[PDB]
RNA sequence: CUCGUUAAGGAACUCGGCAAAAUGACCCCGUAACUUCGGGAGAAGGGGUGCUGACUUCGGUCAGCCGCAGUGAAUAGGCCCAAGCGACUGUUUAUCAAAAACACAGGUCUCUGCAAAAUCGUAAGAUGAAGUAUAGGGGCUGACGCCUGCCCGGUGCUGGA
RNA sequence: CCAUGUCCAGGUUGAAGGUGCGGUAAAACGCACUGGAGGACCGAACCCACGUACGUUGAAAAGUGCGGGGAUGAGGUGUGG
RNA sequence: AAACUGGGAGACUUGAGUGCAGAAGAGGAGAGUGGAAUUCCAUGUGUAGCGGUGAAAUGCGUAGAUAUAUGGAGGAACACCAGUGGCGAAGGCGGCUCUCUGGUCUGUAACUGACGCUGAGGCUCGAAAGCGUGGGGAGCAAACAGGAUUAGAUACCCUGGUAGUCCACGCCGUAAACGAUGAGUGCUAAGUGUUGGAGGGUUUCCGCCCUUCAGUGCUGCAGCAAACGCAUUAAGCACUCCGCC
């Protein structure tokens, strides 16, 4: 659930937080850690590429199985745990010849469960198939788009997609989203949606808070000079003395379109609904 | 709510001699069945609220047979009460 | 120039109580409007404080003594009633401007189906991200409370054929 | 901005949760004890630079004296980049 | 002094509850599901109108409308059954299946033995509109735009159209929330319909006659009323307690 903190301080009036209920340990596998830097948005050259990161909480990286690709072995869930790196949480999966492996968490699964990883598995929660074999009318996550490479698609918590229909060596999706799209019918993806979704609802309440995420601050456009940006200059508080207000490097930033117009994807799909 | 056995088996150890439905003290272990078992029933259909008129009307009832049972006989009416585990 | 004292008056001084003077420790009693119920609050306003003896249930209390003065030196909040601006802690013109300026948590519009959009670069290669729409970029507004009218002729943007 | 180290005398306050008692049909709830949150409070080192007097061929190419603000954080700062 | 009211020791079964055997029902909460129609979409055929009114106009249409045929998508309400019928303390409740659950009626005569009635203050529930957070959004429609009508028309009429009407969770606490008729109990002519039961006869009575409980309507006497009227479902004759003028 949201945890709501009492006005005891003035940074704390409005803050809300996760109550960590469904995470059982605090202790991660070993085996499974590497390290991570904070490139901070620089490049290969040392230049800032992206504005506004840098500088929070170390953290080291979890290997997920976006593949899923040991079948006919059952596996045992353990743990659900915390992963610095995403939205959702995690979980610690035993196979029966003692490989281990970290998973994406669905929404209700519980320590104990025994998923199958194949296309002659069932349909439940955790289970992974090719795309071929799952009905039409079920909720999917973390979805494959090209043959063993691992799902891409719906990752992020609480998001899922449907299935809506097949055809010749394609099947019709509707994503997260609301796209319309096709996809090779002999790719995988598993069953369920993502599980931890009260994380939209939470109210971060201070400044130093998402200096602890690592996001540095953001300076409007208009309080700029005129050689820092288009919106900057003026005799005070100044209007938006142009047509179309624009990014630091022109570019219109309300209603225009900049995607690939000869995108060799538009053969797949149909029914673009929001971008 | 209970069935028409669990009646029987709670109504053939509060009986005082044979043949003894009536007599407040199996009246009231029977209304205390039922008052657990609605109690279970509104906690799950919280917003059955005509469920609750009649869970309401049980309490009134118990609590009418305990006023009398105490004001004519004190000694069965600790007995029971200890008996039966209530009166917080 | 840096220090100490000053009769009677006590802001009559000056752009402005500037600068000085005054408050300052511990223990006890008490303490308003308003409020987001946490605060306001050290609110305000008052009292005690040394030394000897006796008892000390324990922590203290009684009897006595001395000085103008007992936290006897040094160190340590002045307070109150009203109005504007910015919610707040924070940041800023190294060396004439610390603020009502910047940031901020929260709001809203829009772009992006992943070799994502965006940015560095002739390119190779990179950040974004070992992320995947509850995610990432761009513009405006700036806690919280109540709210946010009318206009699509013009100009941009999107769709059309 | 990145990697790896290190620093913050002393004192105050009393969030969540927990345990016991009462109030109930079960409860909202009430009171003690516990507990130790926070861009919390007071105040040295440390980092700053609000007022004023002096200095202005200076003790000094930006300071000193007497007062000021922050002092567990959006903190200070050593070494290699 | 000891009839009545109060107190104490007993005893009883008619009030009140329980057991046993049966009956009816849009009573409530949750989860799925069906067909009819309106809207939009896709595709074929198809030529100049369609729509609307007391008459017109605005609107849509030769970027091929309306019509017509087949397929999809979504939402909301449930035709016939349907009835002065049923259920609920009231507000209210109508497609179908399952799960969880409250109350009523009838017969019996195992049981308890007055355990009852009413109820200031207090709690619970309470149509529609409205408010908050997050979804959904086909039809209808405050506000609003355009067309008419009139002396004028910030209306009635026509073409559009936003909140809302729908779901989950919180808040609000009011209506001609009405039978403008507080609740409990006993007593006082008859006649006639219908809903759910129980007994006796004739008995294929399971379709008929008689009796008897509990609901729901119509007519009508004593009595009551200022008249209207009410009348075993009292506004009649009486006792208890509350609310109010």
């Amino acid at each position: 659930a949201i945890k709501k903190y009492k006005p005891t301080t003035n940074g704390r009036r409005n803050m809300t937080s996760s109550d960590f209920a469904e995470i059982t340990t605090s202790t991660p596998e070993k085996s499974l850690l590497q390290p991570l830097k904070n490139n901070a948005g620089r490049n290969n050259n040392g230049r800032i590429t992206v504005r506004h990161q840098g500088g929070g909480h170390k953290r080291q990286y979890r290997v997920i199985d976006f593949k899923r690709n040991k079948d006919n072995v059952a596996a045992v869930v353990k743990t659900i745990e915390y992963d610095p790196n995403r939205s959702a949480n995690i979980a610690l999966v035993h196979y029966e010849d003692g490989v281990k492996a970290y998973i994406l968490a669905p929404k209700g699964l519980e320590v104990g469960m025994r998923l199958v990883s194949g296309p002659e598995a069932d349909i439940k929660v955790g289970n992974a198939l090719p795309l071929e074999n799952i009905p039409v009318g079920t909720v999917i996550h973390n979805i494959e788009m090209k043959p063993g490479k691992g799902g891409q698609l719906i990752r992020s918590a609480g998001t899922s997609a449907q299935v809506l229909g097949k055809e010749g060596k394609y099947v019709l999706i509707r994503l997260n989203s609301g796209e319309v799209r096709m996809i090779l019918a002999t790719c995988r993806a598993t069953i369920g949606s993502v599980g931890n979704e009260q994380h939209e609802l939470i109210n971060i309440g201070k400044a130093g808070r998402s200096r602890w995420m690592r996001k540095r601050p953001t300076v409007r456009g208009s309080v700029m000079n005129p050689n820092d940006h288009p919106h900057g200059g003026g005799e005070g508080k100044t209007p938006i003395g142009r047509k179309a207000p624009v990014s630091p490097w022109g570019q219109p930033a309300i209603g225009y379109k900049t995607r690939n117009k000869k995108a060799k994807s538009d053969k797949l799909i149909v029914r673009r609904r929001t971008k | 709510a209970i069935s028409q056995e669990r009646k029987n088996e709670i109504i053939k150890e509060y009986a005082r001699h044979e043949g003894d439905t009536g007599s407040p003290e199996v009246q009231i272990a029977v209304l205390t069945e039922d008052i657990n078992q609605l109690n279970e029933h509104a906690r799950t259909h919280k917003k059955d609220h005509h469920s609750y008129r009649g869970l309401m009307k049980k309490i009134g009832h118990r609590r009418n047979l305990l006023a009398y049972l105490r004001k004519t006989d004190i000694q069965r009416y600790r007995e029971l009460i200890q008996r039966l585990g209530l009166r917080r």
